[PDB]
DNA sequence: CGTTTCATTGTTGTTCTTAGTATATA
DNA sequence: TATATACTAAGAAC
């Protein structure tokens, strides 16, 4: 997939004002913008990104007037995103002293696209103009360019300082105008196309999540020998770890293939060398000694299998197997190959009797050949949308290990007295961070932890920028928007001074 | 008990012309099935217990030698690490031409003492310097009453076993065989710790796994704190662990020796060589290129200090199976770090059993690591089976997926069964029950790995080639659920694959 | 006063890294 | 036909 960028911001003159409570749309959309091309710079997407800071004090355009077109100044053109972009941004705008129409800005980036974006190969266009809606616009070519837009497939999105739920009768009736042209795009919901400055700082702040695509992995459902049912495999939740690694480079010169990280193999009598790869044989350890074992007999006697043997190999309770037991490296998620229904609906009548008969399937598992091979539990899901699979690695038998771990309820030495027992029952009720909501007993789960982003990228992408942003200067610490994030909300803390307090005064906590 | 101490199993078998020409019938014979015990049992400890100690030594033979030159005792192998220069020892005793061997090497079977073979090898027990966590001895011998002619013996008997009892030394014999003379309670109701002629408890030790253990090992101890004042002790273990091969060792061609790999980093430009303070990191973004130090690149996790942090609770329904992340953990309090915090957890524990609610965290295992989000779901204990430790009480750690985690699913539509399909699919599933065991399977690779290593560490005459449980049994399939795949067929299925 | 013995603190296993090979996709 | 994108599978580091 492709998408082209390209950012419309007004460098005029009402946005060099405004209340002193609240920072002005111009420096506000001005962060908005340099943390929005900080987003689109880290993630590695090909999105090509473009800049029109309209509203000039001059006119530096492809399509410059007299009066069309008039009062812009195309940043740069439709290309990848870069840092050096972003610190001119952050230091060449200046705040300006005219007024200027923003559909000129429009049709300017309208014929951009219509100029690149065919040039070279494209999907899916976006355009974002922001502003405060205090220019002189005419209706002029609105029907033509929502038409423009709908033929050259760029999707239009107004932001504005104002909130949906004081501004000028000139601000009020752009708005009116702003809601007729969206309306005029796509339809009724072009309401939620209209976005403030605030709440875009709120739907902003974070770095872009890291969004990973699966692989279409299809095998052959086999149960018994002769129900053959093509599946696809699909990965639901993996460790994500970074894509690219920490490239090693010397110090002062800043190349990369000046290192080698070369290894030597030597004998430990007077530090023989070993001629590097071919005198060495890899052993194993069997009690005392090494077994001389090889390479080529480790895949002459490795064990070998069929190839998928996606297998079933019996059916079980729901308690037969726990949570506890789930040994899985990654959850995959078994639904069917697409464009055979019958398949589909096969496979639906399995997942739906397990269900009902709380009965899970145990499958023998391979992602291929020359791969060891897995066993693990296939547990049935349902969703309105669609019914649901998923597989997970359950323990082969050396896997599991055994401790003994002395009981708790011959608690005749540490006896949890009943001050204590109602004590941590006012705790469990009193920090409950989920609490029932709506009536539909969906609680207050305002910690899902399934929608927050992983802070270990966030300060990655974090720590990159401002050593970018910077020559050498020190690190910064944790923005403190992401210790709030991190951080249960506030209510849940305020809840919980008393419970813990009466806890102080009922245990020993030696040191 | 005490890590670092292992376990000790000497062996002991009796050597007089008894039962090594026993033989009553042609099918089996009690020294080749003592050693055929011994060898099994020394071979699955090999890749068990590696850490361990074994012993064997014959007592009632005619030549001698042992540490303090006694009378009709062979130590054939002293306690040491047990080692493949060994399996072949007792391997050159396993045949009737070994039987020749042993008896013309050693003897056909003089008189003895078992006064003298509970003494002797209370010494090899002694010997060694590494400490012992358990210690055991195994007899092998089916002379019931040792000496029913020289009672002073018998009573020397008694007196130097139940020392060995109180040295902290364990003893146990297996009946193995005899006719007649299959007792225990003649002189051994009082030394071991109703019968028959053969011993169940051999059995088990032809069993032959190729299991590995490790004992109690904390992984790490944090503490975990209520609150910014409120912290208790507790103890991260690990109740799955996913056992990978043993890493191979790299060793010289001819020679068979340590190779000692030494790998460096040093310059292209010149024949320098480049020390740890002397590179950086570095990655490209935007088209320009970054720079941090080899230290800073670690710097960027520090994120809150080792431990655990409770923030609230939630209920069990929530927290999902759909969303595993990484295998769990166990959790159980550590009296030592925080005293009297073992309190707390129980207290914690129960009352969260009690309101069927789960624990929220944040666990940071170690310095230098992101945290992430795990739950603490109290664990019930359960014993019923035979009052033997199954489910350990405590908490559970499962892990809570981050959002950079879900990988958004190529959405595609639904389309439901009619109830005729899914209710033959009832007798379907209904047919393929089987119940399921936690350690029902095993590892074709880890054991067919080991079994190779076995292979070439003696050469035995082929590979064991074991067959595992995990390739399903297909012929059961086609029978025990009939040929209702033409019926699911027929039902929905057109002509096309 | 010298010699011997014993007990304890350093010991690590695990995770992450890079590799390598894998393939289909554009 | 080229390119990278994926994976697992290694490794060693700590």
């Amino acid at each position: 997939n492709k998408a082209a960028v390209v950012l419309c911001m007004d460098v005029g003159f009402t946005m060099s004002n405004s209340i002193p409570g609240i920072e002005s749309p111009f420096e506000q959309a001005k962060k908005v913008i340099t943390m929005f091309v900080q987003r689109q710079v880290f993630a590695e997407n090909k999105d090509e990104i473009a800049l029109v800071l309209f509203g000039t004090d001059g006119t530096d355009n492809p399509l410059s007037g007299g009066d069309q077109y008039q009062n812009i100044t195309v940043h740069r053109h439709l290309m990848l995103p870069d840092f050096d972009l972003l610190e001119d941004i952050e230091s060449k705008i200046q705040p300006g002293s005219q007024q200027a129409d923003f559909l000129d800005a429009l049709i300017v980036s309208m014929d951009v696209i219509q100029h690149e974006t065919i040039g070279k190969k494209f999907e899916k266009r976006h355009i974002e103009i922001f502003t405060d809606l205090s220019s002189r616009f005419s209706k002029s070519q609105l029907d033509i360019i929502i038409h423009s837009l709908k033929k050259c497939d760029i999707s239009l999105q107004f932001f504005l300082p104002f909130s949906l739920g004081g501004i000028t009768e000139q601000q009020k009736e752009g708005l009116e105008i702003v809601k007729m042209v969206m309306i005029s795009l796509e339809g009724e919901d072009g309401l939620d196309e209209i976005y403030s400055f605030s709440e875009s700082l709120r739907k902003l702040c974070v770095f872009k999540k890291i969004e990973r695509h699966s692989i279409h992995w299809p095998c052959r459902l086999t149960i018994g020998s002769n129900l053959s049912i093509r599946i696809a495999a699909y990965k639901s939740i993996l460790q994500e770890r970074v894509k690219k690694t920490w490239t090693v480079v010397d110090a002062k010169t800043l190349k990369k293939e000046d290192i080698q990280k070369e290894t030597v193999y030597c004998l430990n009598d007077d530090d023989e060398t070993e001629v590097l790869k071919e005198d060495i044989i890899q052993g194993f350890r069997y009690g005392s000694d090494i077994v001389p074992f090889s390479k080529v007999d480790e895949e002459q006697m490795k064990y070998k299998s069929e190839g998928k043997c996606f297998s079933v190999l019996g059916f079980c309770k729901s308690s037969q197997v726990q949570r506890r037991f789930f040994m899985g490296n990654q959850v995959l998620k078994v639904f069917a190959a697409r464009d055979d229904e019958a398949a589909a609906v096969a496979l639906s009548s399995l997942i739906h009797a397990l269900d009902d008969l709380d009965m899970v399937a145990i499958v023998r598992y391979a992602y291929d050949k020359r791969a060891n091979p897995q066993v693990g539990v296939a547990f049935p899901h349902i969703k309105h949308n669609y019914e649901c699979l998923v597989y997970v690695q359950l323990p082969f038998m050396e896997d599991l290990r055994q401790y003994m771990f002395s009981s708790l309820k011959n608690s005749k030495k540490y006896a949890p007295t009943e001050a204590q027992l109602n004590a941590v029952d006012a705790l469990i009720d009193s920090m409950s961070l989920a609490k029932k909501d709506e009536k539909t007993d969906t609680l207050e789960d305002l910690f899902p932890t399934t929608k927050i982003p992983n802070p270990r990228f966030q300060r990655l992408f974090q720590c990159l920028l401002h050593r970018a942003l910077h020559p050498r200067e020190p690190l910064p610490p944790i923005q403190q928007h992401i210790w709030n994030m991190l951080n249960p909300p506030a209510e849940v803390t305020t809840k919980s001074q008393i419970p813990l307090s009466k806890i102080k005064t009922l245990f020993p906590l030696i040191e | 008990y005490k890590y670092s101490g292992r376990d000790s199993l000497i062996f002991l078998v009796d050597a007089s012309k008894a039962m090594f020409e026993s033989q009553s019938e042609d099918e089996l014979t009690p020294f080749d099935m003592s050693i055929q015990c011994i060898q099994s049992v020394y071979i699955s400890k090999i890749i068990s217990s590696d850490r361990d100690l074994l012993a064997v030594v014959f007592y009632g033979t005619e030549k001698d030698k042992n540490s303090v030159n006694f009378k009709n005792i062979y130590v054939l192998q002293e306690l040491d690490n047990p080692g493949a220069k060994r399996i072949l020892e007792l391997d050159q005793f396993k045949g009737q031409q070994g039987q020749k061997r042993f008896q013309d090497m050693m003897g056909h079977g003089s008189d003895y003492s078992l006064s003298e073979v509970l003494w002797v090898c209370a010494n090899l027990f002694s010997d060694v310097q590494f400490k012992m966590s358990h210690k055991r001895i195994m007899l092998f011998t089916n002379e019931d009453n040792p000496h029913g002619n020289d009672s002073a013996k018998a009573s020397r008997a008694r007196t130097k076993a139940g020392d060995l009892r109180d040295t902290g030394i364990f003893l146990d014999l297996m009946h193995l065989k005899k006719p007649g003379g299959f007792d225990i309670s003649l002189f051994y109701r009082d030394i071991i710790s109703v019968h028959f002629e053969e011993s169940s408890k051999l059995e088990d030790l032809l069993r032959k796994v190729r299991a590995k253990e490790t004992r109690k090992r904390a992984l790490s101890r944090l503490k975990l704190k209520l609150n910014k004042d409120i912290v208790i002790s507790v103890g991260i273990y690990n109740l799955v662990q996913k056992a990978l091969k043993p890493p191979p060792i790299k060793l010289y061609r001819e020679t068979n020796e340590p190779v000692k790999t030494k790998t460096r980093t040093f310059n292209t430009s010149t024949g320098g060589l480049l020390l740890p303070s002397d590179t950086k990191r570095s990655q490209i973004y935007g088209s320009r290129q970054i720079i941090l130090e080899k230290e800073e690149t670690e710097e960027l996790k520090r994120f809150d200090d080792p431990g655990l942090m409770l923030m609230g609770f939630k209920p069990l329904v929530l927290l999902k199976k759909h969303h595993y992340l990484r295998p769990s953990l166990f959790v159980y309090p550590e009296e030592s770090l925080v005293i009297g915090s073992s309190t707390l957890f129980s207290a914690l524990l129960i009352k969260c059993l009690e309101k069927e609610v789960a624990a929220l965290c944040r666990y940071t295992p170690r310095r230098n690591i992101p945290p992430y989000f795990v739950a603490l779901v109290p664990q019930e204990e359960e014993l019923d089976d035979q009052k033997i430790q199954v489910t350990p009480p405590g908490f559970q750690l499962v892990f809570l997926p981050f959002a950079d985690d879900k990988r958004k699913m190529p959405f595609t539509e639904k389309i439901m069964a009619t109830p005729e399909q899914v209710g033959k699919m009832k007798a379907i599933v209904e047919k393929l029950r089987f119940t399921y065991r936690s350690d029902s399977f095993e590892n074709p690779v880890l054991q067919q790995h080991f079994r190779n290593l076995e292979a070439l560490a003696l050469d035995l005459m082929e590979p064991e080639q074991a067959v595992d449980l995990t390739l399903p049994k297909v012929e059961a399939m086609n029978k025990r659920l009939g040929s209702l795949v033409d019926e699911f067929k027929e039902l929905v299925y057109p002509p096309d694959y």
